DNA sequence: GACAGCGCGTACGTGCGTTTAAGCGGTGCTAGAGCTGTCTACGACCAATTGAGCGGCCTCGGCACCGGGATTCTCCA
DNA sequence: TGGAGAATCCCGGTGCCGAGGCCGCTCAATTGGTCGTAGACAGCTCTAGCACCGCTTAAACGCACGTACGCGCTGTCC
């Protein structure tokens, strides 16, 4: 009677029902396995944590408490694996990492 | 019902902005021959996208360009952007 | 002396098996920071 | 008077630590309308669409400056010439 | 309309890691876009796989393997560990 | 079992252009792959298009647009031309 | 009555029924209209014809009678439009277009 | 039984053959190892995910379809192999 | 007086020979053996289609070819005629494989 | 051929007043962004037939090859 | 600048199995039905896209000039 969400059934934070619906409506296969949305939202939350944690690290590093896109760029580019995952990714108002080639420095 | 035809806003691409662009690139010293080069290549990219942008617009039967239009175009060309829907 | 060395070996056993598992855990030079994020995530 | 080039690093750091757009918006919008004129007449525009258009433009061109600068420094130079851009886009495969 | 996004979920987990931290609205939409693209890439690869072996239904094996093929090394290691944990927790409960 | 492919149509049309020319089998596989690829690319693109407009049905309209997308210029004008006559032919039939 | 193939109905060479089945079995979308497979196959044959004409010209250019992969390569890389269409494509045994840059020649 | 060190099986004459077919006239002596490493990288990536296909296929024999799928996903679609 | 061609014209001879040619430049078995060695790592006791071995190679050499031709573009723009690894790496930088 | 040395002359960087035109709200203003009922017509699905495709099997024909004259790049002269 | 030598080139035989037809035979393409829903579409509303206005200010312009960079070449050596 009292419903209990599949995400809670995994102690999970994204909605499994939502994602299951999207999977079914997304025309990928006619039939859907059950633990697939589970594993799916799980890895989603994983990456979410992985990225937001660095973003907050940066926000702290620049003495602010609200994360802004600049942090998003900084964190994405200062990772190797993430950036390779998002090497073809542009972020609006993101700027770049300040980095100077040694040759142009004065000496 | 005012539908005029524009001409040479590519020279609306000011010299200082271009230099600023290079400076965000970390560029140190610059030819004068660079600038028109930039205007042209920029132009190239501009139509290359805007064409399919309009394609999206039209297949929607539609008369106005949506952002998601640009989104889908740039995604076609693998130029993924975040922050505008889509 | 036999009892003494038995004591010695019991004392060693802890750190010895500790290395025995450290290698298995960290045979490769790896950015174990994410490995600790495994625990902090859980 | 400063020696020429230290100033350059000044704007380098200014603009590398900054993130705001570098282009006047009205010229951008005007150019876009010009370009769009060529495919269909009388087309109306989302402002935010224009904004993202711009954004994408700078991202493209900025990566262009980067790889061109790499090309030039390989040529043991510091001044950029169209040679470098042409080679760069050729290598990336645009030419 | 009843425009849908994942923002609240992001907000919760945000509080999970940095419980005292704000965020841009624009950056929030960026997060939406990111989660999206993740969804589509992985989904499309998986559906490719389903066609590939001539099977008709998407299960956990496929999704896991897709995670392998898209993610670089360590990220995949971590995610696969977690997915195993999570599917175990669901099926066990 | 059986293994379906395009080759017979390839040979028909080849005779239709160069009646005096043979062909390699490896080149035949090349062309088989070619048709495979182009079919897939265009079809997936159109499918996305349908999603973008929340449509559940495949028409030739999106196909026209999609070819406009993937082929550039004279290629496109030609292709839309023959397609236009061909669908005209079937419908007018 | 006597059955007429849809391809014949368009005066076509590619199989409309085959393609239509392919589309249905591909799970690209939930429904398919009538004229789409026709339109697609027509575009297909146009493109194939273009390619084949160019490759037959190539084989004629070398006094042979059987098209080989090498002619495919030579023709396609000698086309601006096709090669941009096939720029991310490698062909088996294809080889290259013989091309020597100017400064590489002795002077 | 173990295998090792066939990366040296890529001889200098083969290397300069490839370079020549690429239209290069003069070659540093340092090129060869550079090339071998780069090739190592390429081959590793491609085999990796090819295998990935293989196991999820629950087979114990790498197929040409797995290989083609891998380099097509990379961006170098190879025709001529079904 | 033994007859010797000048340094470099020979290179053009082979360049033309191979730019007209269409066949492999690599030995079969050492290549297969490298395949086997690398593939050892991910799973043990794998079997291989020979066709797969081939597909592997063609992919390889084609990739390599694009690499060197861009490398030559680098060197020529760099006002030299001998190739040096810095060209190779810089091109690889440009295309964007890290 | 790569590499460095050096001098030189030019095209490029920094100030610096001087316009000037982008920006910025403030004001109208209309055109198409954004919807909702409603009613078919067209494909989805299914059911008789069948023909074309695919596979197996001959068969001969381009074509690689060979080798010998026949005809051009190269490199000192 | 002209020949000597090497390297190519071409062509007419000389082998030879792969295209190239070809043919039983079985299943997918085609055909005629029903059926329900998706999508066509005009209306209805209405949203955002556009045109226009002083006016100020920040940002672009003009230009000089000077300043250091590009570039040429050449021995030298690996």
């Amino acid at each position: 009677a009292k419903a209990k969400t599949r995400s809670s059934r995994a102690g999970l934070q994204f909605p499994v029902g939502r994602v299951h619906r999207l999977l079914r409506k997304g025309n990928y296969a006619e039939r859907v396995g059950a633990g697939a949305p589970v594993y799916l939202a799980a890895v989603l939350e994983y990456l979410t944590a992985e990225i937001l944690e660095l973003a907050g690290n940066a926000a702290r590093d620049n003495k602010k408490t609200r994360i802004i896109p600049r942090h998003l760029q900084l964190a994405v580019r200062n990772d190797e694996e993430l950036n390779k995952l998002l090497g073809r990714v542009t972020i609006a108002q993101g700027g770049v990492l300040p980095n100077i080639q040694s040759v142009l420095l004065p000496k | 019902r005012h539908r005029k035809v524009l001409r040479d806003n590519i020279q609306g691409i000011t010299k200082p902005a271009i230099r600023r662009l290079a400076r965000r690139g970390g560029v140190k010293r610059i030819s004068g021959l660079i600038y028109e080069e930039t205007r042209g290549v920029l132009k190239v990219f501009l139509e290359n996208v805007i064409r399919d942008a309009v394609t999206y617009t039209e297949h929607a039967k539609r008369k106005t360009v949506t952002a998601m239009d640009v989104v889908y175009a740039l995604k076609r060309q693998g130029r993924t952007l975040y922050g505008f829907g889509g | 002396k036999l009892q003494i060395l038995k004591e010695f070996l019991s004392d060693y056993y802890f750190i010895l098996r500790q290395f025995e598992q450290m290698k298995v855990q960290f045979a490769d030079m790896k950015p174990g920071k994410r490995q600790l994020r495994r625990i902090q995530r859980q | 008077r400063y020696r020429p080039g230290t100033v350059a690093l000044r704007e380098i750091r200014r603009y590398q630590k900054s993130t705001e757009l570098l282009i006047r918006k009205l010229p951008f919008q005007r150019l876009v309308r010009e370009i769009a004129q060529d495919f269909k007449t009388d087309l109306r525009f989302q402002s935010s669409a224009v904004m993202a258009l711009q954004e994408a433009s700078e991202a493209y061109l900025v990566a262009l400056f980067e790889d061109t600068n790499l090309c030039a420094i390989h040529a043991k130079r510091v001044t950029i010439m169209p040679k470098d851009i042409q080679l760069a886009r050729r290598i990336r495969g645009e030419r | 309309s009843r425009k849908e996004s994942y923002a609240i979920y992001v907000y919760k987990v945000l509080k999970q890691v940095h419980p005292d931290t704000g965020i841009s609205s624009k950056a929030m939409s960026i997060m939406n876009s990111f989660v999206n693209d993740v969804f589509e890439r992985i989904a499309g690869e998986a559906s490719r796989l389903a066609h590939y072996n001539k099977r008709s239904t998407i299960t956990s094996r496929e999704i896991q393997t897709a995670v392998r093929l898209l993610l670089p090394g360590e990220l995949a290691k971590h995610a696969v560990s977690e997915g195993t944990k999570a599917v175990t927790k669901y099926t066990s409960a």
